[PDB]
């Protein structure tokens, strides 16, 4: 998502 | 190093009696460096690193640890 | 010697309190305090003993020794040499009476372990 | 400066090779001795020659005192805490305290640097034993002497001084039971 | 003074820095503003700012080592699966969060491997 | 006059360094803040002089060898290839590298080594890094790596590179063809897919290494596992399972240490797979991830999908993130007490 | 004392300068070279044009800005630097790496404030030197930048990489391509 | 040169209670150098600079120059 550690976030932004 | 080779005398036809001998030397050598090689100003840095092996350099390999914890308790103040 | 008893009895004097400030700065230095040099040198005593005999005894009682008449002697001689040893090894305070005190234990307590352990070997 | 025995050597081996050096040395030089002159010249200012040695004597000394007592309390305080768990006991407690305090009026840990140092160092060592959160959290807070002022444990040790402590102890006390775990389930 | 800054661990860092300002006590006996003091008391707020990281840093490793240690059991009991039964899809994607193990990070397959095998190395 | 200057100015360029170091975008190259009133004017001479005189007191730190050797790298970077710092180690490479010349000449190697000991210690701590800055000495390198951390006597390498002839010119043409053939027919991912700037690289170590003993295997051996060392290779999630990318083990680092580029692996395989799921249809097969000089890069086969990834981008959010997770860490860690 | 200006009035022996500072600096003994030296086959044309093309071909493929570009003065003895090295250890890339570190000890690669960071020129750091001492040429280093700062803040047109700058036989020209802006600083 | 190989001859087991004997015979070695191998005409260049560590070569390692320093005031005038 926008307001996530976890991994996913780091990718996304 | 002529000290050395005197205890190394003990071992001669081949000697299995003498982890005690290399024990005790090690042993006392750290007494010796640890007592004497150092200054005591506050300030220290590695020197009491160095140190603090001949801090455990005395003490015991524990069997007497566990017995002298027992002590210094009843003695101190318990 | 006997002639420091001066300033010994003199600093018996000082205010135990006010005794360690001094101490840090240069006022009177370690080797004249009698309490320091008490605790300290039982506290030598201790290790001592302990150190020695115990590390001396346990190891060589946990596979290399005998039945309990062996064993006994080894120690006491040990006991004798270690202290001369580790006494020259810190400042030469041997023979004093307070050396005694330190070295001599707290003694029940390492014979009844030392001997405990020689039970759990022969068992 | 490192290598001298008590105090009767130093006199003795001064006078012995002083006497000599005195006589070896103005051969160097035109062949003076044994003049009277020569005598006044090398006999000082004898007094503050001697109050410097004797004073220099009472330093190593005194270095020598301290060594053995730092060396002394250091080990055994290793012996009673850096032992595995006799911290987790319930006496162990009141006993740092009380240690640390009797040292301070015997007085033993000379002096006030050395017993924050030993204090410091002992902490931690305690915190990364298994037995840890039981020390630290039991020793806080405990009434100790200082220079400045009578202080609680917390009270000396900051915010990030002690808190710092707190967790890592508790995280070490977590790595070990770990351990014990996967040593059981590797048997 | 910046060597007592730039220690491995914040602790010995403090304890280092709080024995020199002991004995700089000794030179420099009158606590006031020596502009050598101003080095010194920037050095306690830096040790202890260090501190707080260390804080922080050992509870993350706190975090981790428990994080680790489930996703590693879970990880290890489904290969026990695809080594006596078949079909299990070990690559990635594995048996998720059951609440509180973890994302499953790639570093963990790695770490699973290397430590069984040292495990099967230590076995009697 | 000089050395107030020189001291005043000296400082502030440490401190305006201390601020690029912890945060970013701080401009070091020439032009600073000369506003100190005393400080005055900035010469070139002090960037240099700062690099060496904090180089030395560095060393002269009372701190154990591995903080000093990470702090000797995390001042390398960053400038803006000056290079002060970088042009410093450079100096102190090149030292090491006519100095172990020295002794393929002189036939034995002389005892107690400066420059090789120092080089030694900089560069056990990142092998890539100090490698990368300078892509000249790879034979160094290489020669020093085989010295120390594999057993081979530093006896046996001086013969060899001692004893070998002149290639003259003539069958070099045929050793040019050579990296050719081995390299195209070598069908092994990483060797095939060779990552650039390490193709860059690579090119100096098989030429080293062949000279040496019985060769052209252990020259292919020698190269495979320093590309091995120096490069992940991305699998696909498919069970064949063929190769989807080789990217450097170097720019995938978040932060400075190397147990980082492990930490941003855990990264990139996050969003290779969210690509892959998002688009339906993007079987793993279609995928590439591509480099660039300095830039991950990672592309469907279709023009459509693919996003850039990047030394500063991948670096900072993950320095965020891992921030805020291990205050959570914190948190709760410290609830317990 | 000054190993530039003794090495640049006689380009003839550079050979012996080589030698001499492969003698003393370095630490190789002054018998390893000369059986190397006394052991050399005459090039005999063949062997010579050879060595020849190779030196050609790898000077001008290697990309390392100071061996490529060239101080201008240098290249006479760098060449012959080379090839005693290569007569006495073979290898070529040791050769090369006592090459290298001769142009290096001898020019300074001026570099760009971009980030780049692409080099603009070398310039051979005899010719820049200000009074006797080298530290002279420090000195200069640093009129030459505040110059170049200078040619770029005064009206750049244009600047880019197009501006360059070098040494012809003796002097420090700066030119920009196109006739817009030389300058010509001299010893 | 039979000299040096005289306290060459104290050093045999290879024991360390010996920087005495470097230390004192460079020291004296100095006073005997300086003391008597040289001229005196006003006329001096770099005669006088090894003089200097002649100078320099008997004096103290200092513990003795902080005493006769002290003291050289309270016996000179003051």
């Amino acid at each position: 998502a926008e307001l996530s550690n976890s991994v996913a976030g780091m990718a996304f932004r | 190093m002529c000290w050395a080779a005197a205890i190394p005398i003990a071992i001669s036809g081949a000697q299995a009696i003498s982890g005690q001998n290399a024990q005790a030397k090690m042993i006392a050598a750290q007494t010796a460096a640890g007592r004497r090689q150092a200054m005591e100003i506050m300030r220290q840095t590695n020197i009491q690193n160095a140190d603090l092996s001949l801090q455990a350099r005395s003490k015991l390999e524990e069997a007497s640890a566990e017995l002298t914890s027992q002590n210094m308790q009843k003695v101190q103040a318990i | 010697d006997l002639a420091d008893e001066r300033s010994n009895e003199i600093i018996r004097k000082l205010t135990p309190e006010q005794r360690r400030e001094a101490l840090n700065n240069g006022t009177l230095l370690y080797q004249d305090d009698p309490y320091a040099m008490e605790a300290l040198r039982v506290k030598t005593g201790r290790n001592a003993a302990y150190l020695v005999d115990d590390d001396v005894m346990q190891k060589i009682k946990e596979g290399v020794f005998r039945t309990r008449e062996e064993m006994e002697e080894y120690r006491h001689s040990r006991l004798q040499e270690g202290a001369k040893v580790y006494a020259e090894q810190f400042g030469i305070d041997p023979e004093d009476v307070d050396y005694q005190r330190g070295f001599n234990g707290d003694i029940t307590e390492r014979n009844i372990s030392l001997y405990g352990a020689h039970d759990n070997f022969l068992s | 400066e490192g290598v001298f025995r008590t105090r009767e050597e130093m006199e003795e081996y001064r006078h012995s090779r002083l006497q000599e050096g005195a006589k070896v040395y103005a051969e160097q030089f035109g062949i003076d001795p044994e003049d009277v002159d020569y005598q006044r010249g090398f006999n000082g200012d004898i007094t503050e020659r001697n109050i410097s040695l004797y004073g220099a004597h009472d330093n190593f000394l005194s270095q020598q005192a301290q060594k053995g007592a730092i060396m002394n309390s250091r080990v055994e305080l290793n012996g009673v805490l850096q032992d595995p768990d006799m911290l987790r006991r319930p006496d162990s407690a009141d006993f740092f305290e009380k240690y640390i305090d009797n040292g301070l009026v015997t007085g033993a840990i000379p002096s006030d640097a050395q017993a924050t140092q030993l204090i410091s160092q002992a902490f931690s060592d305690a915190s990364s034993r298994a037995g840890g959160a039981d020390f630290l959290m039991r020793v806080g807070d405990k009434k100790v002497t200082l220079n400045g002022a009578t202080t609680t444990y917390r009270e000396l040790i900051g915010e990030e001084q002690w808190n710092a402590l707190m967790v890592t102890a508790q995280r070490s006390q977590f790595e070990t039971d770990a351990k014990l775990n996967e040593q059981y389930r590797l048997k | 003074i910046n060597s007592a800054l730039n220690q491995e661990d914040p602790r010995t860092a403090w304890e280092m820095l709080q024995g020199i300002k002991a004995e700089l006590d000794k030179v420099q006996p009158d606590e006031q503003m020596t502009p050598q003091r101003e080095w010194l008391i920037s050095a306690q707020e830096q040790v202890q700012n260090q501190m707080n990281a260390w804080t922080k840093a050992q509870a993350k490793a706190l975090d981790d080592s428990m994080k680790s240690m489930n996703k590693l059991d879970v990880i290890d009991k489904q290969f026990q699966k695809r080594i006596n039964g078949e079909w299990v899809s070990t690559d990635f994607k594995d048996m998720p969060v059951n609440e509180n193990t973890g994302e499953f990070k790639h570093s963990d397959m790695v770490n699973y491997a290397n430590k069984k095998l040292a495990e099967i190395d230590s076995m009697d | 006059d000089d050395s107030m200057k020189s001291m005043n100015k000296l400082d502030v360029i440490d401190k305006q360094f201390q601020k690029r170091i912890n945060g970013e975008w701080v401009s070091t190259d020439f032009k600073d803040m000369p506003v100190n009133e005393n400080t005055g004017e900035f010469k070139h001479s002090d960037m240099v002089n700062y690099a060496n005189k904090k180089l030395a007191e560095i060393d002269s730190m009372d701190i154990p060898d591995g903080a000093k050797d990470a702090m000797k790298l995390k001042y390398l970077q960053a400038d803006s290839k000056d290079g002060a710092f970088r042009t410093a180690i450079g100096t102190m490479v090149t030292d090491a590298g006519q100095e172990w010349s020295a002794a393929v000449i002189n036939g034995k190697l002389p005892e107690r080594t400066p420059a090789m000991d120092a080089l030694r210690r900089i560069r056990n701590a990142d092998p890539q890094l100090i490698a990368a800055l300078y892509p000249d000495q790879a034979e160094l390198f290489l020669t020093m790596d085989m010295m120390d951390k594999q057993g081979i006597d530093p006896q046996v390498i001086l013969d060899a590179d001692r004893l070998t002839v002149k290639r003259s010119k003539e069958q070099r043409f045929e050793d040019d063809k050579a990296f050719e053939s081995a390299l195209n027919a070598s069908k092994a991912p990483e060797i095939a897919r060779m990552p650039a700037s390490l193709r860059e690289s690579a090119r100096k170590i098989y030429d080293s290494v062949k000279y040496r003993s019985g060769n052209e295997s252990m020259a292919m051996e020698q190269m495979t596992k320093f590309l091995k060392e120096s490069t992940y290779t991305f699998t696909g999630d498919d069970v064949d399972g063929d190769t989807v990318g080789v990217i450097p083990k170097n720019m995938m680092q978040v932060n400075s240490d190397p147990k980082s580029w492990e930490q941003g692996r855990d990264i990139l395989e996050e969003a290779r797979k969210g690509i892959i799921a998002s688009n339906p249809w993007i079987t793993n097969k279609q995928l590439t991830m591509y480099s660039q000089g300095d830039s991950i890069y990672l592309m469907d086969t279709t023009g459509q999908v693919r996003v850039r990834y990047d030394k500063e981008l991948l670096s900072k959010v993950w320095s965020e993130n891992q921030k805020k997770l291990e205050e959570k860490a914190r948190e709760k860690a410290l609830a317990d007490v």
